[PDB]
C-alpha cells in the first residue's frame, strides 16, 4: 500500500426559493449579482455574465468554480472545487430548476457529485449558509427565521 | 495457550467511583434515598407473603436527622436491612448488587419495579464524607456496623453502643470539612426537591425551629403516572402541575396517556396558561436523571410541562444522561402525537381553545413553518379574524365552508396591527365579489403561510401581492380597451419615480383608494420587508393606480395637454406614490421629505402665498 | 471486630465498564487511537537514551485496516509494544493503567504528555466488537496474542499463524452484525475528524479504491499548533488550521493565540471568522477533543468566535467526555474574554481591518454591553457609530468626547429605522445650532446597549428623541416663557382635539423648520424600541411639541383667538399635523386609511375638485 | 480529611470559601492608617461582603490554588477640619477581583467615600499612602498561606507515596419546617410615581397579571386589604405603605400552610441621574423549600410582567 487519497461521494439536495427561474438562473451568472451573495469574487475575464469553460474564485479565492454546461433557465453544472482539496479531486455540482407556478416556487434540485469521503459533511453545511441562506437574505428569495 | 481470568486494583478501582465520576456532589444523597425506596420494596412484598416480618418496625419512612455539632449526617430507614454476610457481599463487593439479584428471583408478573441494578451506587456517599458508619439490622440477624474511611478495606463491628432498631439500616455520614453545606435544611430540601422528589415512601427531615425539633414530609405530593388518568381528579393535576415546575397558577391542559408493548412508559404532560418565555423532565424507577434532552420534544413545542417516566433507558454509571439508543425519537413522536390529539380536545370547548390560542399563537404557527409530518394537522388549530368574522375568531377549516363555488384561492393580507388591515383598500376587490379575506396580524402568520401554501386543495394567496381574478367577457373587453388609453400615464409616472418601481400597470382592483402598491407575488411582502428590517438578534414595488377614482381622472387629463414633465404633476405624483407606500404597509425613506410636501399643502389650504 | 477487604465482582463489573459508561459507541476509536499514541511516546521516550530500541521499526505511525468481507477493523500500531506479563497485568487487570505507572517512574519535569491515566479505556471496544484478537510485540519479549469476548476470561497464545510484525501491538476487533458500519471509509474519518484529529502521530488509513488497489491515507494531515510558539506560526498555517477545527471555507479575520503559565496549565487558539456563523470553542485534554458543549467556557454574546482550547491538566470522568464540577472554567473564561478583548483592541488600532471586524460582527459587541457587566466599560470604547460630523466614516465614543466643546456636558444620540430617516430628523436642529454633535443608531440593538451603559467617561448618554432641556442663557429663559404663556390657549386647543393619544401639549423651542414632532415622555418605550418590540416574530405615552417660528402653528394661533376652537376645518389639520410628526419622529400610524382621505383631499382641493 | 488518592494522581477538590472568610476577618480589621494623634486617621472596622471562588485542588502533587473573591470592606476615621476639632467621617473600599496570580500593581480599589463634600478632598491620599501597602502585602500573603493550611489536608504524605514523580511536585413528632429571607433589586426604567400606582391601581394590576379577584369596590388598593391574584394561588395583603417610598405586602401562597405567611417590603430609590427607579424588595418569611420557587417566579410575573405590559424597560 501507496501513500495516495480517499475515494469520492455524492449528495442530494433541494432548497426550495421564492423566486422565478429567470431571475433565479442570471443570480448565478450575473458576476453584479454574485457580488451580492458571496460578498467576495474574483472573475478573470471582462464579461458582464459568466460563459462555458470559465474559471472563476469565490470565498477569498478558497472556492474555484467552473461553467462547463448551462441550459436557458433549466440546467446549471458548475467544476467546484475547494482550495485544501487534493488536485486528483474535483467535484461537479449540477443545479436543475423546477418552477412551480401554483404555489410560486422554485424547487432547486441540487446533484453535486465527486465530493470527498471526508469533506462530505462539510460542504454539505456551508452550502446551505453560503449559497441557499445567503441568497434569501439578499435578495429576498425566502424566509429564513 | 494459557487461559487467565480479568482481575480488579481495588486500590485504584476504588478511586475511578470516588473522584472520577459523579460530575456533581449531591448526587449521594439521590443514591442512598434511591437504597432506602429498593429495602422497603422488599421487606413490602415479604410482608404480603408473611406479615410477621412487618411486625417489628410496621411503619414504612425514610429519616434523615442532620447533626451541625459533630457534622454527621444521619440517613435511616425502616427497610428490610443486610445480614451480617450482606454488609460483607452486597456492601462490600464493588458491582456486586444484591437489589438485582433480588429482582432476578421474584416471580412473573411483579408489581414491585426497584432501583437498584449496577451495584456502585452506595460509594458516592464519600464524595461528601470521608468515613461512613453504616447501622444495618435485620429479622433473621442482630444489629451490626459497617464501617470503612473509602480505602481499601473496612470493618465490621457488632453494635453494642448505639440506639437499638427495629428493623431497617442507619446510615452515619461524617461530612468533611469542605462539605458541612449538606448539613442546612436549605441544601437538604433542594436535592431532594430536584431529585428524589417523587419516592412511593415519604422522606421525613428533622429539623431544628426557633430547639423543639419536628419531622417534615419533604414528599408532599405523591406521584401520579402510576395511577389511572380516570380516577384523577382535577385538584390533583393542579398540585402535581406545581410540584414539578415552578409556576404558581394551574395548568390550562393536562394530557395523561401511557404507550403499553416494548417501550412501556408513562408521561403526564402540562399546558399552562401563560407561556414560560428544559421542561420536560425525565424519570427511571421513581427517579429524575435529567431533564436536558434535546431531542424528547421539539423546539416549537417547547412550551409544555410535564414528566415522562420511563422504564426501558440506557443509563451511565453516574444516572444523569442517556446514552444514544435510537429510541428517543420514539418517545418524541408518541409525544408530538399525543399533544396533536390533546390540541384537537382542547378545539372542541370554545372557553378552554380561546385561552389555549391566545397564549400560544406563536408556538402554534411556529411548528407549521418548522414541522412538516405534522404541519396539515397543527393548520386546523390556526385562528384568525376576517371580514365576516371580525368579533371572533375562524378556523381555516371554516373559511372553506363559507367559500362560494367560484372562488378557488385562500385570500389573505398581513400588517402590523388589526386597524390598519381591516381598513387596506386591497380588501374592496374581495369584498365585491363576496370572497372573505383573512387577517393575520402577528409577525409569524407570514412565516406559516410562506411553507403551508396549501390547506384543502385551496392555494394560499395574499392579497398583497400581485394576483389575478376571474371577469367576464364584457369586463376583459373593457378592461383592455382603458388600460392602452391610460398607457401615455403608466409610462408618465414611471420616469418620474424611476427606480422606485418595478412598473406602472392600470389595476381594476382598487375602488376608493387612487394608488396602491403590491410585491410582485415572488418578493418580500411590505409586511415581511418592514419585520426583517426590526428584528434585534437579525423588494421590487409595482404602482397600480385605479382608472375610477377622480384624482387619476385628473392626472390623465394632464398628460394630454403636454403635461408630463411639469412641476406640479412631478410633486403629486411623489405625494401620491409615498401616500401608498403608508397604506400598502412599506416605510417611507427619509419621512422629512414627506412632511415638507404636507406643509406646503398646508399653507395652500390656509390661504399661504 | 472483623476487618474485610474490598471485592470486585468481574462478571458484572465488566458489563458496567463497558456498557454503562460511554454515551456514544464510536467512542472506542478515541481510547484505542489514544492508547497508541502513548505507547508510541514510550518507544519515543526510551530512543533518546537507546537508539538500538527504535532500530526494529523506525516509523512511528498508526494504521487502521478495515475488512468488510471479513468484519474485521485492524488497528496497527508502532508503539513500545507489551510483553507477556504486560497482556495479564496492564491489559488483564481492570482500572490497571500501566501508562501511568510509567508516568511515576521517571523524575517531575519530564517531556512526556501521555494520555492514559484511568486504566477502563481499553475495553470500550467491545461496544462495537464481540471478541477480540490484541496481537503485541516488544523488542524484549516474543509476538503473542491477546484473545478474548468479554466473558469474563481471556487467553495468550504465542503467535505462530501470524505476520512477523517488528514492534508494536496489533489491535483484530471482530465487529458484530449490528455495528458493521465502522468498515466503511465515511464513518470511519468521522471519528477521527472528531476525536482524535490533533495526535501528533500520523494515522494512516488503508481505503480502497474502485477498478481497486489499496492505498494508505493519512487522516490526521493538519499538525497541532499550540505546541508550537506563536511567534513562528505564520499566516497560511493559521488559515488552514481554522479551517480544520471548523468547517467554514473562508480564512480566519484575525488569530489571537495565548498561552498561560503558572498555577493554571492551558492554551489556547482562538480564530475570530469574517462572518457570523448565525458549540464554537472545543477543548483538549492530552491533544484529545473532551466536549464542545461546555457553557461556563465562553459566554453567549462572544461564542461567535472559532477556536480550539488545549487543556491538558483537568479533571476528566470515567466516560472522559465530561468535565467535573468545573470551577475551572471561570479562571479559563475570565482569561479567554480578557484576551479577546485585548485582541479586539489589536483590531481597533487598524483602519482597513477593524471596518470587516465590525461590520460582521456589529450585534455581538453590542450585546456584551448589554449582558456583560464588568467588561461593559472595555466593549463601550469599540462602538462605531455615524453622526452629524461623522457621515463618511464610522467615529468612537472616544473620539465623540473629543469633539465636545466646553459647554456639553452630555452624550446625544437618536435611534431609527434607517440612516437616512435618522440624519434628516427634526431632533437635529436644536443640536446643530449649538454645535452638539449627535450620534445616529440604525440597528435594532442600538437601544439594547445604550439603556445599559447610561454613562461613558462622565458623560451621561442622553436620547434626543425622549424630553430633553437644554442649557440657554437667563434672558431666553425670560422671554421664552412669555410665549408659551402667550400660546397657552393654542396648545390647550390643540389637546381637547387629540384626547388621551397625547400626553400633554407644550410649546418646543428645539424644533427650527418643522411645524411638531412627537417625543416620549422620558420613561418608557421610545419611538424606535415600542415599533422594534411590536415587530418581532419570536415575541408608550406621547408629546405633541409645536414650533412657535413656524408660520403654520402661527396661523393656527390666529384661528383660537377668532374663535376657531371647535371649527371644523382646524380639527382636520391638527389632526393631519399630528398623524404627520409620527411619521417624522418614528411612530407607527394606525389606521393610515384616514390619513391617506386626508392627503386625498388636500390632492383633489389643489386640482380645483369641488 | 480521608482522601483515597493513590500516589496523588486524580483531582481531589477542597472547597475553602468558609475559611477565606474567617481568615479576613481577622487580617483585614484592625490595620489602622496612621495614629489616632494625627490630624488624619482610618482604620478598617469589618468586612462588608465576601464573595467568589476559594478552593485549593491538586494534580500531580503540586498545590493548586485559583481563587477569584470579590472583597469589600467599611472604614472608618476623621480627617482634618478648619473650624474645631477634627470631624469623623465613614467609607467604603471596593475590590474589583483578587486572584492568584495578581501582582502589587494589579490590585485596584474603588474609593467610595460616604458624605463626600470639598473638605474630604485629602480623604484619598491617605488611604494610597499607608493603608493600600498594607492591603497588597495582605492580598499576596494570601495565596502563601492559603496553601500552607489546606495543602497538607490533601496529597498524602511521602511516606505511603510510591511515586517518585509527585514526590518531585511536592512542596421528635411530626410538624414542619422554619423561614428564610431572600433580597433582590430589580432595576426598572421608570419614575416612583406611576410605579407606586402599578401596584395599587387595581386597573393596572390586571394588566400585568390578567387575572384577579378584589374582594373591595375601592379604585385602589388600600391598607388592610386582602386580594388573591394567579387564579386564587396567590393571596396577598397590604398592611402599610407609603407615598411613592416604601411597600409592604403580606404575600402569601396557596400551597403554603397555615403557619406560613411570607412578607414583602418594596423600597423605592429613583434617581433623576440615569432616570431610573431600583425597587429594593426585602422579601421575609418564605419557607426555606420556597426561597428559590418565589424568587424566579418573581422575576417573571412580577418583574417582566410589568416591563412588558407598560414598557418599564427593555429586555432581551
Ligand atoms: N439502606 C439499605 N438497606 C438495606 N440494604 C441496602 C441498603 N443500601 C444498600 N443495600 C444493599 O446493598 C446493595 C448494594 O447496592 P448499591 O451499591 O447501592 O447499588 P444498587 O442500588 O444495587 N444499584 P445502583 O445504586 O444504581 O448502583 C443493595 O443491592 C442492597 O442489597
Ligand atoms: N496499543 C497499545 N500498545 C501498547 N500498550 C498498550 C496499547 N493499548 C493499551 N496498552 C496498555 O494497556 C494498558 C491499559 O490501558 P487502558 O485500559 O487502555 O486505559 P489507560 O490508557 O491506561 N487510561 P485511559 O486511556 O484514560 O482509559 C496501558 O497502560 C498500556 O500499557
Ligand atoms: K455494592
Ligand atoms: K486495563
Ligand atoms: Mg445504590
Ligand atoms: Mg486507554
Amino acid at each position: 500500500p501507496q501513500n495516495g487519497s480517499g475515494n469520492s461521494t455524492s449528495i442530494y439536495l433541494e432548497p426550495t426559493f421564492n423566486v422565478p427561474s429567470s431571475e433565479l438562473y442570471e443570480t448565478f451568472l450575473d458576476k453584479q449579482r454574485i457580488l451580492a451573495w458571496t460578498r467576495s469574487a474574483q472573475f478573470f475575464n471582462s464579461g458582464p455574465k459568466l460563459e462555458t469553460k470559465e474559471k472563476f474564485e469565490l470565498f477569498g479565492g478558497n472556492v474555484i468554480s467552473e461553467l462547463v454546461s448551462c441550459e436557458k433557465d433549466k440546467k446549471l453544472v458548475f467544476h467546484w472545487k475547494l482550495k485544501d482539496w487534493s488536485a486528483p479531486f474535483n467535484s461537479t455540482i449540477e443545479m436543475t430548476f423546477h418552477e412551480s407556478q401554483e404555489f410560486h416556487e422554485t424547487k432547486l434540485q441540487v446533484k453535486w457529485t465527486g465530493i470527498p469521503v471526508g469533506e462530505e459533511d462539510r460542504v454539505r453545511a456551508n452550502f446551505e449558509e453560503y449559497y441557499v441562506r445567503s441568497i434569501k437574505l439578499t435578495f429576498g428569495f425566502g424566509a429564513v427565521l | 495457550g494459557e487461559t487467565f481470568e480479568f482481575q480488579a486494583e481495588i486500590t485504584q478501582l476504588m478511586s475511578l467511583i470516588i473522584n472520577t465520576v459523579y460530575s456533581n456532589k449531591e448526587i449521594f444523597l439521590r443514591e442512598l434515598i434511591s437504597n432506602a425506596s429498593d429495602a422497603l420494596d422488599k421487606i413490602r412484598y415479604q410482608a404480603l407473603s408473611d406479615p410477621k416480618q412487618l411486625e417489628t418496625e410496621p411503619d414504612l419512612f425514610i429519616r434523615i436527622t442532620p447533626k451541625p455539632e459533630e457534622k454527621v449526617l444521619e440517613i435511616r430507614d425502616s427497610g428490610i436491612g443486610m445480614t451480617k454476610a450482606e454488609l460483607i457481599n452486597n456492601l462490600g463487593t464493588i458491582a456486586k448488587s444484591g437489589t438485582k439479584a433480588f429482582m432476578e428471583a421474584l416471580s412473573a408478573g411483579a408489581d414491585v419495579s426497584m432501583i437498584g441494578q449496577f451495584g456502585v451506587g452506595f460509594y458516592s456517599l464519600f464524595l461528601v464524607a470521608d468515613r461512613v458508619q453504616v447501622i444495618s439490622k435485620n429479622n433473621e440477624d442482630e444489629q451490626y456496623i459497617w464501617e470503612s474511611n473509602a480505602g481499601g478495606s473496612f470493618t465490621v463491628t457488632l453494635d453494642e453502643v448505639n440506639e437499638r432498631i427495629g428493623r431497617g439500616t442507619v446510615l452515619r455520614l461524617f461530612l468533611k470539612d469542605d462539605q458541612l453545606e449538606y448539613l442546612e435544611e436549605k441544601r437538604i430540601k433542594e436535592v431532594i426537591k430536584r431529585h428524589s422528589e417523587f419516592v412511593a415512601y415519604p422522606i421525613q427531615l428533622l429539623v431544628t425551629k426557633e430547639e423543639v425539633q419536628e419531622l417534615e414530609e419533604l414528599n408532599k405530593t405523591k406521584p401520579l403516572w402510576t395511577r389511572n388518568p380516570s380516577d384523577i381528579t382535577q385538584e390533583e393535576y393542579n398540585a402535581f402541575y406545581k410540584s414539578i415546575s415552578n409556576d404558581w397558577e394551574d395548568p390550562l391542559y393536562v394530557k395523561h396517556f401511557s404507550v403499553e408493548g416494548q417501550l412501556e412508559f408513562r408521561a403526564i404532560l402540562f399546558i399552562p396558561k401563560r407561556a414560560p418565555f428544559n421542561n420536560i423532565k425525565l424519570y427511571v424507577r421513581r427517579v429524575f436523571i435529567t431533564d436536558e434532552a434535546e431531542d424528547l420534544i421539539p423546539e416549537w413545542l417547547s412550551f409544555v410541562k410535564g414528566v415522562v417516566d420511563s422504564e426501558d433507558l440506557p443509563l451511565n454509571l453516574s444516572r444523569e444522561m442517556l446514552q444514544q439508543n435510537k429510541i428517543m425519537k420514539v418517545i418524541r413522536k408518541n409525544i408530538v402525537k399525543k399533544l396533536i390529539e390533546a390540541f384537537n380536545e382542547i378545539a372542541e370547548d370554545s372557553e378552554q381553545f380561546d385561552k389555549f390560542y391566545s397564549a400560544f399563537a406563536k408556538n402554534i404557527k411556529l411548528g407549521v413553518h418548522e414541522d412538516t409530518q405534522n404541519r396539515a394537522a397543527l393548520a386546523k388549530l390556526l385562528r384568525y379574524n376576517s371580514t365576516k368574522s371580525v368579533d371572533e375568531l375562524t378556523s381555516l377549516t371554516d373559511y372553506v365552508t363559507r367559500m362560494p363555488e367560484h372562488q378557488k384561492n385562500i385570500y389573505y393580507i398581513t400588517g402590523e396591527s388589526l386597524k390598519a388591515v381591516e381598513k387596506s383598500p386591497f380588501l374592496d376587490a374581495l369584498k365585491a365579489k363576496n370572497f372573505e379575506v383573512l387577517f393575520l396580524t402577528d409577525p409569524i402568520d407570514e412565516y406559516a403561510f410562506t411553507q403551508l401554501k396549501e390547506f384543502e386543495g385551496k392555494t394560499l394567496v395574499d392579497i398583497t401581492k400581485d394576483f389575478e381574478l376571474e371577469e367576464t367577457d364584457e369586463e376583459k373587453a373593457e378592461r383592455e380597451k382603458e388600460i392602452k388609453e391610460y398607457e401615455p400615464l403608466t409610462k408618465a409616472l414611471k420616469d418620474i419615480l424611476g427606480d422606485q418601481v418595478e412598473k406602472v400597470v392600470v389595476s381594476y382592483k382598487l375602488l376608493d383608494a387612487p394608488a396602491a402598491i403590491r410585491t410582485g407575488q415572488f418578493g418580500w411582502s411590505a409586511n415581511m420587508e418592514r419585520i426583517m428590517k426590526a428584528q434585534a438578534l437579525r423588494s421590487k414595488k409595482t404602482f397600480e393606480i385605479s382608472p375610477k377614482s377622480p384624482i387619476i381622472k385628473e392626472l390623465k387629463k394632464r398628460v394630454d395637454e403636454g403635461g408630463a414633465q411639469d412641476k406640479t404633476v412631478k410633486d403629486l405624483t411623489n405625494l401620491l406614490f409615498e401616500t401608498a407606500l403608508l397604506t400598502s404597509g412599506f416605510s417611507l425613506e427619509e419621512p422629512t421629505s414627506f412632511a415638507s410636501r404636507i406643509n406646503r399643502l398646508i399653507s395652500l389650504g390656509l390661504n399661504i402665498d
